[PDB]
C-alpha cells in the first residue's frame, strides 16, 4: 500500500489535487477567521483587493522558490542547452502555479473578497434614490452599507440588489479566468510540443536521467565522505571507526585535536 | 421468520356454524400433515409395500401384520399427538370452536342481560373481542370456562398417552420372546448395519460411476480422498436384482442352529436366502444372431 | 427491496379487483412453474430423445411416467406459493369482495345501501368505507379471509396426500426393490458430479493444447499445470459417442446384472458411410 | 415457548377451578412418574424373571424389595414437582378459593355478600373482584397461599425422613457392609458401561462383516478400521446365553466367594433338544 | 453458476437505480400531451439505453460484425446469448416501473374518462375536464376532488401492474420457448452442448491469460534487443525464460481464428472452435 | 485482494463508473454550496448557461489533456498508421467523453440550472394576467419568480406552473442527449470495428503490446540512467556507488567537480 | 514509516513549517490568556511594543542558543575559511528568525495587538466631537475606550473606525513585511549561490562530509574513552 501510495507521489496528477484541496482549505479558515469586511469610507478597495492579490502572489513565490530545479535553471544562466532548460523550467511551471489559481478561483467563487472590494466602485446613476446631490454623503453610504450598516430604512432592499449584481459579476470573473487559465495550459502544452528539440521518447528518458543523477550522485558523495572521514578517524585515534580497537589505542597529544580543526 | 410465522397465525372467523369448520381445518390439517411425514420418513413402511411387492399373494397373515402397521402408527401418531396437545393447551382454537355452543341461560358472574334475539351470532363473536362493553363481563366468562376445557382436555391427553406408552412398553418386553438385553443388542445391530450399508451404498455407486466416466474421457477428476476411495475400495460389477431383492423387506427373529439371525442382509450373508429372463435389454442371444 | 415493488395492492373497483388477483398470483405461479421445468434436467433429455427419433417411436407408457416425473418436481414451487398467497388472505378478499350478498350480511342492522351495492362491496379491502357500513367492512373482511385460509389448509391437506399417494404407488408398481433404487438414485447422483467435472477438466487440458499451439506456451496457475501434467487428452469424443449417453433410461438388464445409466450402458459396450455436416466434402471431391 | 404454555390460568369458577388445579398438576407428576419408571433398568428384569417363569415361582419377599426400589426411585420426580407446585401457592389458592367459609373472615367488617358466596369466592385468584371486597380478596390469598407452602413445607419435612428412615433399614438390615456394597454398586456401574460399550462394536463389526458380504468391501472411518482390525467376531451368542445374564439377582456367594452380576455369575459357570423360532424346519424336513 | 452472479447483479443493480430514480428525478408535468410523453420517455427511453448499451459490452457482437464483413444455427445461438444477456437490463427496468405504477399514470392520466367514474355523478367542466385530469398525479388538486382522484389514482395503477405482470408472463414464456428451440433444432445432443460452452469459456480463459503473459515477454525481448539488458522481476524474469518467443504469425492466421464457428468436423473427431480448427488443421 | 483491485482498474468499466460517481458527487456539492440562483433581470441566462455548459468543457479538456498518450498521438499527426492513429484517439475519447456527458445529463435531470437558466425566456401569453403593457415589469417580475421571490400574491399558482414546464423540457433534453450519445456511442464502435485493420483478437492483443514495451522501455530508461550514473561515479571517485568502497580513496582536485557539471 | 519521518525531519521544510505552526498555536491561546488589553493610560504603548517584539526576539536567540554550528563560527572567528562561515551563517540563520516573522505576522494581522499599542498615537482631527481643548480628558478617553471601555455616549462610532482604521493598516504592514523578508530570502539566496566557490553540486558534497564527519569522529570518541577505562578498571581491580 506504501509503494502505491509513492507511485500516485510519482504522478502529478494527485499532488495537485492535494495542492489544490489544501488552498481550498486555506481560504475557507482563513475568510471563517479574518476577513471582518471594513468601511473604511477612504480606503475599502485597497483591503480587498490586497487580500485578493497578495495571497496569489505568496503562494506564486513560495512554489517557484521551492522548487531547486529553477534554482539550477538560473545558476546555468547566470542552442540546445537554451530549450533544455527553458524546459526544465516550465516543467514545474505548472505545479508552481496551481496553488494561486485555486486560491483566485475559490476566492471568486465565493465572492466576498469581489463584494467588500468592488462595493465603492457601484454605479448610482440608476437609482435616483442615490442621487445625493451634496457629493459626499453618497461615496460614505456607498462603502459603508456593505460591511455591517444594515440600517433597514427603505435602502436595504436596494443594496441587496448591488449585492446581488457583483455576486453575479464576481462568479463571470471567476469563470472567465479559469477557462483563459485553461486555454493557456493548452497552448503551453502546444509550445512543450512544438520548441520541444526532444523526440515523443527523449523527454521522459532526459528527466528520468537528471533524477537517477542528483539521487546516485548524493548517495555516493555521502558514501565517500564517510569513507574519507573513516580513514581520517584511522589515521587520528589509531583504529578505525566502527571496528574493535582491542589492538592499538593512539592516546593523542593536546597539538593534534587541533590538526582536525583545519575544516 | 416473522413473515412466515404470521402465514400460519390462527385468525378466528367470528360467525356461527363456521369457527369450527376453520379450527377443525386449521388444527387437523397440520395433524394429518405431521401424520403423513411420519409415514413417509420411516423405513418400516415401505420394507412393507416391498413385503406385499414381491410375495403377491397375501402370505404374511394377520399375526405378522398387525405387529408391523402398530410400528408404524405408533411411530407416527407422536407428531400429531404431540401438536394436538399443543394446541389444546393454547386454547385458543377450542375457544374459537366452541364459542357458539355455550349456553346463554347457564352464563353467570352477572344478571341475565343477555339478549335472546341473536344469541348465537353474539356468542360466535367473542374471540375477536366484537363485543358490546355492556356483555364484556359474560365474555370473559365464557372466555375462561371454554380456555379451561380446552387445557382439561389437553392435560388428560397427555395423561391418556403417558399409560399407553407405559403400556405398550410393558406389553412389548412381557409378550417378547427375547430378553429386553437381546432386543437392546438386536437394535444396536440393526443401527450399524443401515449406516454401514448406506455409506458402502455411496462409495460403490461413486466408484463404480468413475469407472464409467473413465471409460468415456479416458481420465476422472478426482479429490483428495476420492483418489483413495478408487485404489482402497475397487468395484468389478452390479449386485444382481434378486440379490437385492433378497434384503428389502420385513424380518420377524428367524434363529438358524441355535443362533439368532439379526437381518435379512445377515440372513443373506449365512446364504439362507440365496432359467426365466425379466426385463432385459436385448432378445435371447439366439434371436440376437438373427 | 422488490417486496416494496411487488407487494400487491388491491384495485377496489368491481369486476375488475379479482383480474388483478389472478395476475398477482396466477403469474408468479406460472413463473415458478416455468423455472421448475427448465431447471430440471429430466426435461431436456427427452426432448433430446424426441429429437433423434423424430417417429414417435416410444410409446406412451415411458413418456407418461417420464412427463409425469417432470411436472411433480416442478409444480412444488406453484403450490407452496399458491398456499402463501391463500393463507395471507389478500389476494382473495380482494377477489371476492365484490361477490359478497348483502342479504346473507349480520353482525349489523339492515342499513346496507341499495344504490351503489357491489361498488360499495368492492372497496372494503382499500378501507374507503362510510363510518356508518364499518360494522360490515370488519364483519365482511373475516368471512372472506376464512375462505381464503380454509382453501390454504384443504390445499395442504390434498397435497399432502397426493404426494403420499405418489409414493406410494410408485414403491408398489415399481420392479424395483426401494433399497435398489435408493442405490441406484445415489449413483445417478455420483456419475452426474464426477461426469460435469472430468467435462471440465476435459476442456481446460483440451484448450490449453490449442493455446500451446498457437502462443507455443500456456500461462497456467499451480494447479492447473498439474491438471495438464497428470490428465493427457489424446483426442476428442465423437458425436454418435455423445449421442448415446443422452435421453431417458429405463433399468434395462444385461444378463443379470444391472446397468444404471445410459452410460453405464455404453461403458459395457452395448450402446456402440453416412457423414453428415462435415467440414469437407468427400476426399475424391476434395480433390476435384 | 413450551413454558408459556403450560403456565398455570386459573378457571375462577365454582366446583371447576380444583379439577383443574387436579389435572394440572397431577398429569405433570403422573408423567413423571411414568418417565421414571420406564427409564429404570429394574424393572424390565423384573419383567424378564416375570416372563421366563411364568409360574410366579419366586415368592413375595424377593418381589416386595425389587418393586420398592423402582416405585421409590421413581416418585422423586412426582414428590419435587408435588413440593414445588405447592411452595408456589397458585396451584392450591385456585382449588380451595371457593371453600372459604365467609363467616371465617376477618380484617374487615361484616360486608362480605351472602347472595352467591361461593360464586364471588372462586373468582378471587383472577383478581377479579370489586374493589368494595379487595380487603377480604388480600387476606383470602394469604390464608390459602399459606397452606399451600405449609403443605409443601411439611412433605419435604416427611421425605426427609423417609429417606433418612429408609437409607438407616436398607444398612441395618442387609446383611452386607456398607464399604462392600459401595463396591458392589461400583461394579455394576462398570459392568453395564463395558457391556453397552463391547456391544456397540460386536454389532458393529458383525454389521461390517455382513455388508462386506454384500458389496465386497466396507466403508469405514479411520476409527472403525482399529475396531475390524482389534475386535474380529466369530459369531452370534445363542439366545440360551442371554437369557443367562438377564433377570434380578441378589447376591449369592460361591465356594466363599461372592458373586456379583448374573453376568459374573454365567462368567464362572453357574447358569448353563427341543428348538424353538427356527428359520427353517429340522434338516430331516428339509430334504423333502 | 458463474451467469447467475453476472445476472443476478445485473437484476438488482437495475432495480435500485429505478428505486432512486424515481425519489429524487421524476416529477409529472401534470398538463395535456406533455405527462403522456415525460411518462412515456420514463421507460421506453431509459430501457432503450440499457439494450444498447447491453450490446457494446458484449463480445459476441463485435464478432459477428467482423465475420459478416469478411463475409443458420450459429447465429441462432449468438442472438439466443447477447440478448440473454443484454436483454435483462432493458427487461428488469420495464417490469419494476409498471409494478410500481408511477410512470404509467404519468401517462394515461390525459386520457381518463371523466364519464367513466363512479360513486357520484360526474363533475367536470367541459373545457377543462383534460386540465383537471392531467393534475391529479401531482397531487395538487383541491381536497374537494379527493373523492374522484382517488379513483383515477388507483385505476390507472390497476392498470400498471396489470401490464407489468403481463410482460412477465410474456417473457417467461419466450424464454421457455427459446430453451425448447434451442436444444431441438440444435445439431448437437445437450450433453455434448455443455461441453461445449465449458470449452469456450476454458479457451477464452486461456487465450487472455496467455496473450498477455506472450506480449510482456514479447515487449521485454525488444527492450533486450534495443537496450541490451532487461530490468525484470523474479517472475518476469522465468516467463521469458520457461516461453521462448514464437515470433510474429501470419495474418491469415489470425484472421483464421477470428469469426464464426458452424461446428464443422473432421473425419469424426469434432472441433470446437476456430482456433481448435486451425490447431488440428496443421 | 489488491490483485483483484489491480484486475478491475484494468477494466475500464470500474473505471467509467468511480469517474461518473466522483461527477455526480461534486455536481451536487457544487449545485448545494455555490449556486444561489440569482435573479439578475438583465442578465440571467449567463449565469445558467455558464453553469451548465462551461463545467462539461472544462471536464472535457482535462479528459483529454491529463491522457499522456494524446500528446504522441498529435504529434505524430503534426495508411496503416493512419489507421492506428486514430483508433487510438478514438479509444481515449470514451474515457475523455464519459465524463462530461455525465455532468449535463445530472444536471439536466436536477432541472434546477435549467429552471434558473432560461427563465427570462418564457411566454406570457397564456396567462392574461401578465398584460404589462408597459413591456418592463413584465421582464422583472419573470426573472424574478424563479430564484427566491415568491410573492404570494395569487401569482404564485402562475410561476408554479411555469417552473413545472421548464422543467418538463429540461427532463427531456436530458433523456435526449443521453439517447443521442448512445446511438452515436453505437455507430462510433462500429466504426472502431469496421474502418481498422486489426481482428477483435489482435486489437487486444496489440494494445495489451503498447502498454507493456512503453512501460518496459520507460523502466529500461530509468535504469540505463542509472547504470551510466554509477559508471561516472566510478570513474570519477574511483568505486562504486552502494557497495564496500574499502579498498581505495581518489579525493578529487577542484577541477574534477567542473568535471561533472557538463550534464 | 519512523525511516520515512527520518527523512522527512533531514528536510528543513518540515521543520519550519512546524515551527510556525506550534507558535501560531501558542499564540492564540496566549493572546486570550493574560493579554486583556491593559488599559493604561499613561504609557500603555510600552505593553504593546513589548508584547509586538520581545517574545519575537526571544525566540531568536532561543534559536542561536540551540544551535552549536554558531559557536564553531564564534570561536574561529575571535580567505576560503571565513567565506564558508558566512555560508554556515546564512544556513543557520534561515532556521533561526523563520519563528519571529511567523510570530510578527500573525500578531499584526490579529490586529488586537497594534490597536492596544498605538491607540494614543490616534488623531481626532477627522472628529469634531473629540474637541478637549483642555488636551487632558482627550488622551485619558482615548486610551480608555479602546481596552475595555464601551463607553455608550454616541462615540462607539469613533473607536470601530480607530480599530478598523488600524486593523487595515496592521494587515498591509505585515503582508509588505511578508513580501520584504521573501525577497530578502530571494537575494540573500542569490548571494549565497554566486559568492560560494562551491557549485549546485559541491556544496552539498561539502555539507555532506561536514555532518558525516561531526558524527563519526564523536562516536569514536565515546569508544576511545570507554576503552580506556576498561583497561583502567583492569589495573584497577584485575577484571576486564
Ligand atoms: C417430538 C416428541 C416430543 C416428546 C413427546 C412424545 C414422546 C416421545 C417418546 C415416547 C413415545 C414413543 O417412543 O413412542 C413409540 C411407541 C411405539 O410403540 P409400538 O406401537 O409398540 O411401536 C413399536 C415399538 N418400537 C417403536 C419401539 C419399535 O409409541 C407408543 O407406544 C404410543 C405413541 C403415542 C401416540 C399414540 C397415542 C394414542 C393416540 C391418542 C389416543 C387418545
Ligand atoms: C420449498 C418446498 C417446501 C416443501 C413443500 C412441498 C414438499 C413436497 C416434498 C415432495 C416433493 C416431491 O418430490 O414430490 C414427488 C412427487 C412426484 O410424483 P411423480 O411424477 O410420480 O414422481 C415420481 C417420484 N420421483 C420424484 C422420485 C421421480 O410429487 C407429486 O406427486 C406431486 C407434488 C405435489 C405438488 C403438485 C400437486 C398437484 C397440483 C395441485 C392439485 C390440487
Ligand atoms: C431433582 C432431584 C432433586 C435431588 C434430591 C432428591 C432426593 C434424592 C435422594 C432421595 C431418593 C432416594 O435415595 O431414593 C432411594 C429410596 C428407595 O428406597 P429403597 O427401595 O431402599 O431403594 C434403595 C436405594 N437405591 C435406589 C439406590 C437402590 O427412596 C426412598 O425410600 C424415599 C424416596 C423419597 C420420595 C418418596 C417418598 C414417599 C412418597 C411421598 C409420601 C408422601
Amino acid at each position: 500500500l506504501n509503494n502505491i501510495v509513492s507511485s500516485l507521489q510519482r504522478n502529478g496528477i494527485f499532488i495537485n489535487s492535494l495542492i489544490a484541496a489544501l488552498t481550498i482549505g486555506g481560504q475557507q479558515l482563513f475568510s471563517s477567521s479574518t476577513f471582518s469586511c471594513p468601511c473604511q469610507v477612504g480606503k475599502n478597495f485597497y483591503y480587498g483587493s490586497a487580500f485578493l492579490v497578495i495571497p496569489a502572489l505568496i503562494l506564486l513565490v513560495a512554489g517557484f522558490a521551492l522548487r531547486s530545479q529553477m534554482w539550477t535553471i538560473t545558476g546555468e544562466y547566470c542552442p540546445l542547452e537554451c530549450k533544455l532548460a527553458c524546459l526544465r523550467f516550465f516543467s514545474i511551471t505548472g505545479r508552481a502555479v496551481i496553488a494561486p489559481l485555486t486560491w483566485l478561483a475559490v476566492t471568486l467563487l465565493t465572492g466576498t473578497y469581489y463584494e467588500c472590494a468592488a462595493s465603492e466602485f457601484a454605479s448610482v446613476d440608476h437609482y435616483p434614490m442615490f442621487d445625493n446631490v451634496s457629493a459626499s454623503k453618497r461615496e460614505e453610504i456607498l462603502a459603508g452599507f456593505p460591511c455591517c450598516r444594515s440600517a433597514p430604512s427603505d435602502v436595504i432592499l436596494v443594496r441587496d440588489e448591488i449585492a446581488l449584481l457583483h455576486r453575479y459579476q464576481s462568479q463571470m470573473l471567476g469563470w472567465i479566468l479559469i477557462t483563459l487559465a485553461t486555454i493557456a495550459a493548452l497552448v503551453s502544452c502546444c509550445v512543450a510540443k512544438c520548441c520541444s528539440p526532444l523526440t515523443s521518447l527523449q523527454h521522459c528518458y532526459w528527466t528520468s536521467h537528471l533524477q537517477n543523477e542528483r539521487e546516485l550522485f548524493e548517495q555516493a558523495a555521502e558514501q565517500h565522505s564517510r569513507l574519507l572521514m573513516m580513514h581520517r578517524i584511522k589515521k587520528l585515534f589509531g583504529f578505525i571507526p566502527g571496528s574493535e580497537d582491542v589492538k592499538h589505542i593512539r592516546i593523542p597529544s593536546c597539538q593534534d585535536w587541533k590538526d582536525i580543526s583545519v575544516p | 421468520s416473522q413473515e412466515l410465522f404470521s402465514v400460519v397465525a390462527f385468525h378466528c372467523p367470528c360467525s356461527p356454524a363456521r369457527n369450527y369448520l376453520y379450527g377443525l381445518a386449521a388444527i387437523g390439517v397440520p395433524a394429518l400433515v405431521l401424520f403423513i411425514i411420519g409415514i413417509i420418513l420411516n423405513n418400516h413402511t415401505w420394507n412393507l409395500v416391498a413385503e406385499c411387492q414381491h410375495r403377491r399373494t397375501k402370505n404374511c397373515s394377520a399375526a405378522p401384520t398387525f405387529l408391523l402397521l402398530s410400528s408404524i402408527l405408533g411411530r407416527a401418531a407422536v407428531a400429531p399427538v404431540t401438536w394436538s396437545v399443543i394446541s389444546l393447551l393454547r386454547g385458543e382454537a377450542y375457544v374459537c370452536a366452541l364459542s357458539e355452543f355455550v349456553d346463554p341461560s347457564s352464563l353467570t358472574a352477572r344478571e341475565e342481560h343477555f339478549p335472546s334475539a341473536h344469541a348465537t351470532e353474539i356468542l360466535a363473536r367473542f374471540p375477536c373481542k366484537e363485543n358490546p362493553d355492556n356483555l364484556s363481563d359474560f365474555r370473559e366468562e365464557v372466555s375462561r370456562r371454554l380456555r379451561y376445557e380446552s387445557q382439561l382436555f389437553g392435560w388428560l391427553l397427555i395423561g391418556v398417552v403417558a399409560i399407553l406408552v407405559f403400556l405398550t412398553k410393558c406389553l412389548k418386553h412381557y409378550c417378547s420372546p427375547l430378553s429386553y438385553r437381546q432386543e437392546a443388542y438386536w437394535a444396536q445391530y440393526r443401527a450399524n448395519e443401515d449406516q454401514l450399508f448406506q455409506r458402502t451404498a455411496e462409495v460403490h455407486s461413486r466408484v463404480l460411476a468413475a469407472n464409467n466416466v473413465r471409460r468415456f474421457f479416458g481420465f476422472v477428476a478426482l479429490n483428495k480422498d476420492d483418489e483413495e476411495l478408487i485404489a482402497n475400495f475397487p468395484v468389478e460389477g452390479t449386485q444382481p436384482r434378486p440379490q437385492w431383492n433378497a434384503i428389502t423387506g420385513v424380518y420377524l427373529y428367524r434363529e438358524n442352529q441355535g443362533l439368532p439371525l439379526y437381518s435379512r442382509l445377515h440372513k443373506w450373508a449365512q446364504g439362507l436366502a440365496g432359467d426365466n429372463v425379466e426385463m432385459a435389454l436385448l432378445p435371447s442371444a439366439l434371436e440376437v444372431l438373427f
